[PDB]
């Protein structure tokens, strides 16, 4: 007890830059779950990142090229480090639809949510249970470029 | 608080008696404090102060010890030994070329022995021993370390 | 609209990983069809197996309600 | 609105607006005219509304205008009436607009908190919102009354 | 083997292998035929070129062999040998491999961190490496020693 | 995952035996057959929609199962069993250029029995598809691979089965 | 359909439905007659649509049914015309549910994928789509034309 | 999650004929419902947290569950034990509104019971609670679809207990 | 609690109990009987501060013993000092327990649904605790009642 | 960020010195004054809702800035606004704890005039928000904390003005 | 990144011109330098180590560098270099492999100034001690292929400062 409202406070501050309590605003559907053992950390995050709480904050104000930048910060605790990345998640994210397998719920904030959470950077540093935390001069090896 | 200022401040005001009794015990064939720039285990195969090292090497040599003595006081106004075993954590890896590695453990215990010579073990002698122990430890092994 | 329940183990075997690597080397977690076979795919990648399957939230004739 | 609402979503999934979004925004402008009249009718009537619900707020719960109460005093009564308006023009925007963003963005978020620092009671301004949803309704035909309390409401479920 | 690494990389991106691709898959199978040979030759001295290893190895460094040593005594002799003749077998292997993949995936991939607790010193294995890089060569021609000393290379250049 | 060489090499390496004739044998029975694994896997990438094409119109389509009804009924099961065959065509080269099963195993094998079964896939149309896909592979590489490939498409048959 | 696009939102949003949520549910209900009508108009006339879709098709796109063109054969042709009857029964299923998404869970979710694998021209059955609308607007009012021509031009765009 | 009509489009749509007669009046049906689903789902949204309370009241207050010694003890535990309620409520309106009982199958019932039972959770105290709802529900709305709302509040109860 | 919340930390940085870390164990140990002495003269007087509670939140809030309180009556008279008994019983408890992680567990998380549900005042109940504070501070001694002051505070502001 | 103890060891580490009596007693200024800093903290996380309360209905409400066209102006702001404020309580509170402005300017000054001139938030009102807690906390903490409280709210408006 | 056998291709394909004699002639003369390339490649590696200790003995250490103040006064700050190094080295191998500037203006040398002038970080001594590590490399590398590796090392010094 008061780990899981420890965890999910500290999801939040990553995901939306601050703390939605303060407001009073909260995912309460896709909360519950993640304290109660159904989801993972990742797909607790997967939802607040699809969520219409994000939608509305980091997807509308801004330029397409704008929000990959954010989303790179708050699903990776980092910057885009290359223009072909910058190709490649701006492609995923401006099409109507780019389907994986199967399935087509993948429009421009769904699908480009999908392709950053299930990307091999994040299953290899945050995966399954952390959120994720900024990889700034402290944690990690720091590009200079 | 007050007790570690005490305890540092001790330190400070005959750290040139802890270091020399090291110096001169692991150092034969001259006199090492000497060549200190503030004048301005089978632990020892005594290097000779001008044969073997030299006077460049001689420098580093008593230059290190009074920097460790230093750090020692350091940590000790923090809370923890951060400073040191962040800093002697891959030390060995530069030193070996140059360096007796036995030979600066032993004038480790030493100075850890005479610095606790100095206080009267209320928690003051342990704090110290505490302290420069973290250097012994985290330098030997040369592969726990790095 | 449907999640699979699944259970599996996936061992990380060129790093090492040093701290609480014990929730992340077997779990269970619910799983939606449009993300399930991505998420799948990555425990073979990365050389674990899958335990087991349950397709849980729906049914099997699928057609109408499909989508989500 | 409506419109923000559907056109939202489209851009969301980066698609083109579907049949069923553009039939609830014809449907909507349908509807225009007639919640253009409802909302005529609440502005004319205004001030009798915000009284008549002052009245059935401090005949339910008297204790709020006790000395122990968040609104003791013809000054903190008036901020009460003032809050009371404020609500009722929020409803009044909000029947205009055919949802509810409009009102969530102005009277909604942060409300809880709002209110928990200035220590009135949420519940009791609940009840104030539902003697205007009464008052209201009691100046409207019944499918336009429908339409007004059914945000007023929407408005009670919030403050929730 | 190469296979495995083209494979892996088609694998990771989803896709066939690529048309410069095929080209290495080939011609790392036509040099096999002079490749398998030169492996055996060095796969039959596997008990002669560690065992003058040793006494080039701890003659240099005789820290290694002494009171203050890791290696001191007959029996931890033999473990350091022991593991001269694992490093051996490892590189032989993968040099009729191709890529690193024999001796990376099995004995390279964490020395530093099984040392950890073992207190065998990396740089006395660096001199080690690079004695068993000369010794093993000239045994081959220097026409062996081109596809010998790259295959040598990778242990000294990887502990370091 | 292994193929040939890799499994050589681990397999001798789990009693620590230096390479022999027999290690070596195997090692150039590898080698002297895999650049026509590497022309087979050529012809098979050129053509693999194709190859997707003839085995379900030879297997899969045409029948009740393409009808409504079938597990093929609506456009999105139908991608989802072609991008599955896709799937098997893939792994199967895949496999004929290893020379060794382990990544069928691994990657293809692992959480698809069961997966199947919970989603309701008809293991017996599967297996008919990979037939098929056998087939036209057979008929396109030529002699020179066929078995090669037959092989591990049977090996993947009879894994789902 | 509208009903279940309202419910999703409303339960994502983890809260009762919208003002808007609920009137385009009322609309929906008092349209649900018309468009009843229109299912039956259009399902009692589901051949001659189809066959005179075949018709302006076949003559626009003479391609499709020349030597090759995935349209040459008898059963070809009476495959294609098939696939016209599925579409306009996936039509009439949508104008009754009010929303597209059972036609995009069944017919329009991987149809890029299966005509590429089958080589059908996309643009060829638009087309035939195309010729689809034009007989319904011929067949029909003009009210129901309109609402009709909707879901046609949602199945035109889907398949773009 | 499929409503009344989407549930008719597939069960047709499996057999794969045009609607008929048949499904002309099915879908009647919920057609000449008229709207009074919707109206009681608004009367029910907005006087949510009073049917809550009087539920609670004559459900579990003043009782041992609100005592030392109980899963209702505590205000954590009555705080999610109210969400759910506040759950089942929602739940219960959505489907009264769509006309198919499918949504809490689909996340209202699958699963519940095995979690309250790795919980701790008194199933029978929530069913009587349910119970109780319906009446006060049924009181609230009307009797026009008062029974329409009770039979999704018993199969909610049915599939809970 | 102490011990929890440090060991939780250690652990979510992934290292050891830190010398620091450790240092408010040390304290902790050094401080518990004095704790455990203030906790047992709390609890001595159970009734009597709920009791001079009483008078001193009754007095100051006749909205609660009004008729449109939630206190009108002698048996949610009682209900109340039955609640002022428990959350003297959790602060005793967060009190021995040197974290208010005890009392944040029992009686703060969910609170505020707890007494919106029961239709009663949090800023009353605020009251009724500060005036326990006030009694209990009279009880104690200065010292060790910043301390207790400290956990009643935090109480009060959690309920806020 | 850095505290007293920190910038001093640094600050003698930068030039290489040993910890000379003048180090020895700016630590014995500030090792005197440890424990008035800590009660003074608890004291102010205790009642920091409360300090905000009168800060607030003393400098902010009751204004042209809760009336419409007013900043604070609606729910949504005037929730934005109260978190400001205890976000400027709460690194006072730092950095009293550490005796150093290092986390102030860090961690709240840097971006923050930038984004209130972005946003069109009142720095002025601002100000006079913190200086009404400083007069709250003065009042609450008391002679022995009062100043040492004081001076890092009049650093934080300072560098804000 | 490019080689010179990409970076012709780049150059003549945005004019859109067949490989003429003077793009074979470089491509030509890239190829005849293809073996000494890879040697000192390999030599490069393995004697990397010593490499990076004898330039930074050369260079760095005995100066100001390692005294109180410095920019690798103590451990860590020495530890930050040999890595700094490693690179300069790394890459430019990198350079005399696939040999054009590119990857050394791409990956190293881009806001590494930016990054040194807002860590500290002597640029000056940073450049001297790539010019030791470029002559011990001319020195172990060999007579010919002592050039191209002092033009990528000259051109990193050179666009560093
Ligand atoms: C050592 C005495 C024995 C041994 C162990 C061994 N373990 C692994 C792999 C893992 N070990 C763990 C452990 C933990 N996860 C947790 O959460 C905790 C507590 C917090 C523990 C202790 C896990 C999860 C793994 C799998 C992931 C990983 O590899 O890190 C291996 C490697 C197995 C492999 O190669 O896949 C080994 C060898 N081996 C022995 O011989 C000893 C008896
Ligand atoms: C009235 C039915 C209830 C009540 C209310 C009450 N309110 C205040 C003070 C304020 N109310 C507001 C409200 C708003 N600001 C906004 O932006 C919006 C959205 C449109 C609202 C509703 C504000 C800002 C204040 C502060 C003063 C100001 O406006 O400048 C008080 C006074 C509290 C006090 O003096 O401490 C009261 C009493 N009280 C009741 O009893 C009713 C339940
Ligand atoms: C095709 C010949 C048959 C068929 C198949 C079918 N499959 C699915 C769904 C899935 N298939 C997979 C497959 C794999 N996962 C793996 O890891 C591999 C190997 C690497 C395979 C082959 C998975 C994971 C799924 C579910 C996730 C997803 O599809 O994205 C379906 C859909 C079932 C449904 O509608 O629910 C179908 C229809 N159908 C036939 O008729 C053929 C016999
Ligand atoms: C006709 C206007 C166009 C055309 C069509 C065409 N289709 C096929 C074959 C198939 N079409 C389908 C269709 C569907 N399956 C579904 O689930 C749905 C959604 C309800 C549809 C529309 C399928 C499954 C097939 C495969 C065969 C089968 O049904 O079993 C063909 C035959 C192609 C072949 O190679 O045999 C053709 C020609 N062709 C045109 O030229 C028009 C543009
Ligand atoms: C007293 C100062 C205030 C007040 C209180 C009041 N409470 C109730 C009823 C209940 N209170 C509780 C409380 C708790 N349950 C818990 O688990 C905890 C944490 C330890 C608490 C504090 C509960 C469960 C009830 C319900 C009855 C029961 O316990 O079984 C009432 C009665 C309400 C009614 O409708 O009868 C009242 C009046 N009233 C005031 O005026 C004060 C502000
Ligand atoms: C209420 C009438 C009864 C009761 C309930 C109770 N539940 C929990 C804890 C949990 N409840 C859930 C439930 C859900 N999460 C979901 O997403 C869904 C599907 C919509 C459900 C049904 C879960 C997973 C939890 C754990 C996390 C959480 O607390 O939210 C509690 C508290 C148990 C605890 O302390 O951990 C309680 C009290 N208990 C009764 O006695 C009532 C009769
Ligand atoms: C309150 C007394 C005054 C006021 C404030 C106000 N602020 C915002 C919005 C933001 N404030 C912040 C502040 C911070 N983020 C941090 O990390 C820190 C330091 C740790 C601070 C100080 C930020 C980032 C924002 C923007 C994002 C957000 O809203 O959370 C608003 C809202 C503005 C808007 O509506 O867009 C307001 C109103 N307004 C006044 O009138 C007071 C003088
Ligand atoms: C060594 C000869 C000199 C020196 C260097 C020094 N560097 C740092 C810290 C960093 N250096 C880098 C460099 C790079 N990152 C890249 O991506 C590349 C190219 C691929 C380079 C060259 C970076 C980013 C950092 C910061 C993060 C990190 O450490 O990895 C330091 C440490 C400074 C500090 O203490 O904060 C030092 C000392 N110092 C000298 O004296 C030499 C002149
Ligand atoms: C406070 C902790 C700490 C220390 C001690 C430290 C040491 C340190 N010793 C160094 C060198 C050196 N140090 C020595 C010698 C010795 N070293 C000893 O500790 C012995 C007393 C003596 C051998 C008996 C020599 C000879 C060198 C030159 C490098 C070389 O050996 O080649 C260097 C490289 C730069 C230089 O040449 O000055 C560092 C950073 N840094 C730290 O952060």
């Amino acid at each position: 007890s008061d780990e899981k409202e420890r965890v999910v406070r500290a999801a939040y501050r990553q995901v939306f830059e601050r703390d939605l309590k303060a407001y009073g605003q909260s995912v309460s559907e896709a909360e519950s779950k993640v304290k109660n053992g159904e989801i993972s950390v990742r797909e607790f995050v997967r939802r607040l990142g699809k969520s219409e709480l994000y939608r509305r904050e980091f997807y509308q104000p801004f330029i397409n090229s704008r929000v990959l930048e954010l989303a790179f910060k708050h699903f990776l605790g980092r910057a885009p480090e290359s223009r072909a990345e910058v190709q490649k998640y701006f492609s995923i994210i401006s099409s109507p639809i780019v389907r994986g397998q199967s399935s087509m719920p993948s429009g421009g904030l769904y699908a480009l949510i999908d392709a950053l959470i299930d990307s091999e950077e994040y299953t290899s540093i945050f995966g399954e249970d952390t959120v994720p935390y900024l990889r700034n001069l402290g944690v990690e090896a720091q590009p200079s470029w | 608080g007050q007790r570690r200022i005490a305890i540092v401040a001790k330190l400070t005001e005959n750290a040139e008696m802890i270091v020399s009794r090291a110096a001169n015990r692991i150092f034969v064939g001259g006199s090492p404090m000497a060549y200190s720039e503030r004048q301005k285990v089978p632990p020892d195969f005594e290097p000779i102060n001008i044969a073997r090292y030299g006077p460049e090497r001689m420098q580093k040599s008593i230059r290190d010890l009074d920097w460790f003595l230093r750090y020692t006081t350091y940590a000790i106004l923090a809370g923890d030994p951060s400073i040191l075993e962040a800093n002697c954590l891959g030390l060995r890896e530069i030193l070996e070329k140059s360096c007796s590695i036995s030979a600066t453990i032993v004038a480790l215990l030493e100075m850890r022995k005479n610095a606790a010579r100095l206080f009267k073990d209320e928690a003051d002698s342990k704090l110290v021993s505490s302290y420069i122990s973290v250097v012994i430890r985290a330098l030997d092994a040369d592969r726990s370390d790095a | 609209s449907r999640y699979f329940k699944v259970t599996a183990c996936i061992p990380s075997l060129k790093r090492v990983r040093t701290g609480r690597e014990l929730q992340n080397t077997f779990f269970t977690k619910l799983v939606p069809y449009e993300n399930w076979f991505t998420e799948q795919q990555r425990i073979q990648k990365a050389g674990g197996k899958v335990l087991s399957v349950k397709l849980f939230t729906g049914v099997q004739g699928a057609n109408t309600g499909v989508g989500a | 609105s409506v419109l923000t609402k559907a056109i939202v979503n489209a851009d969301a999934e980066a698609r083109y607006l579907s049949p069923g979004e553009l039939d609830r925004i014809k449907s909507f402008v349908a509807s225009g005219e007639r919640r253009l009249r409802i909302a005529q009718t609440l502005t004319e009537a205004r001030e009798r509304i915000v009284k008549q619900a002052g009245d059935q707020l401090f005949q339910i719960r008297p204790d709020v205008v006790s000395p122990g109460g968040n609104a003791y005093g013809e000054k903190m009564t008036a901020l009460c009436l003032r809050d009371l308006d404020y609500y009722l023009r929020l409803v009044t925007y909000g029947i205009v607009a055919g949802d509810v963003t409009p009102i969530e963005e102005i009277g909604i978020i942060g409300v809880k908190e709002m209110y928990n620092s200035l220590q009135t009671p949420i519940p009791a301004v609940a009840e104030g919102v539902r003697a205007m949803k009464n008052v209201a309704t009691s100046l409207l035909s019944g499918d336009d009354a429908a339409e007004a309390g059914f945000y007023f409401d929407y408005l009670v479920g919030a403050m929730q | 083997s190469v296979v495995l690494t083209t494979i892996m990389n088609a694998d990771q991106q989803l896709r066939y292998p690529s048309v410069g691709e095929l080209e290495q898959i080939k011609n790392f199978m036509e040099d096999s035929a002079l490749r398998l040979k030169v492996a055996k030759t060095l796969s039959d001295a596997n008990d002669r070129v560690v065992k003058q290893a040793s006494a080039g190895l701890f003659q240099r460094r005789p820290d290694l062999n002494n009171p203050g040593g890791n290696a001191y005594g007959e029996k931890r002799l033999g473990s350091c040998i022991r593991d001269l003749g694992w490093y051996y077998r490892l590189i032989t292997y993968s040099i009729v491999a191709g890529n690193n993949e024999p001796v990376e995936r099995i004995g390279l991939t964490g020395i530093f961190e099984m040392y950890r607790v073992l207190e065998v010193p990396i740089p006395a294995m660096i001199e080690s490496m690079r004695l068993l890089k000369k010794e093993a060569l000239e045994l081959l021609s220097p026409a062996e020693a081109e596809i010998a000393a790259p295959y040598f290379d990778y242990v000294i250049g990887a502990m370091q | 995952m292994q193929d040939a060489i890799t499994a050589v090499i681990n397999n001798y390496d789990v009693q620590g035996k230096y390479l022999d004739g027999a290690a070596l044998d195997k090692l150039k029975a590898y080698f002297t057959t895999g650049a026509v694994r590497v022309r087979a896997a050529a012809v098979i990438s050129s053509n693999a929609t194709t190859i997707i094409k003839e085995a379900a119109a030879k297997a899969l389509i045409y029948s009740d199962l393409t009808r409504p009804g079938g597990n093929m009924y609506t456009t999105r099961r139908y991608a989802a069993c072609i991008r599955d065959m896709d799937y098997f065509l893939r792994y199967a080269t895949y496999a004929m250029l290893a020379g060794d099963p382990s990544i069928l195993d691994e990657r293809v094998l692992n959480g698809l029995k069961e997966t199947y079964n919970s989603l309701g896939v008809p293991i017996a149309a599967t297996v008919g598809g990979i037939q098929a896909m056998k087939e036209v592979v057979g008929g396109l590489v030529g002699p020179d691979a066929a078995k090669e490939a037959s092989i591990y498409f049977d090996y993947l048959s009879s894994g789902l089965s």
